[PDB]
């Protein structure tokens, strides 16, 4: 849901080390730069894209 | 004095598919690692 003059949190899953990606909120898109850490486990108990 | 001159009668207790209630084996102790599974198996009878 959108207003006016806000802001809005959302969360993303990436492999990437280094992530630029694009978010095409309703009609307009926005550059994202991110710089996503390693995680605390190697082998994961549920499938992914 | 008789050469294949025979009789039938129906027999009691035919066969018939039914169901069987069964048991499961109990789960192993499991650790996991990396890109590696163990487990400790404690079967009663052999186990597949």
């Amino acid at each position: 849901e959108v207003e006016g003059n806000s802001q809005l949190q959302i969360s993303f899953s990436t492999a990437l080390a280094s992530a630029e990606f694009r978010v095409q909120v309703c009609s307009t898109q926005v550059h994202c730069a991110a710089e996503c850490h390693p995680p605390k486990d190697h082998i994961v108990n549920y499938p992914a894209s | 004095e008789l050469g294949d001159r025979k009789g039938k009668i129906h027999i009691p207790f035919p066969l018939a598919n039914v169901t069987c209630r069964v048991p499961k084996a109990r789960n192993p102790t499991v650790t996991y690692g990396k890109n590696q599974v163990i487990m400790l198996l404690y079967p009663d009878h052999p186990t597949l």
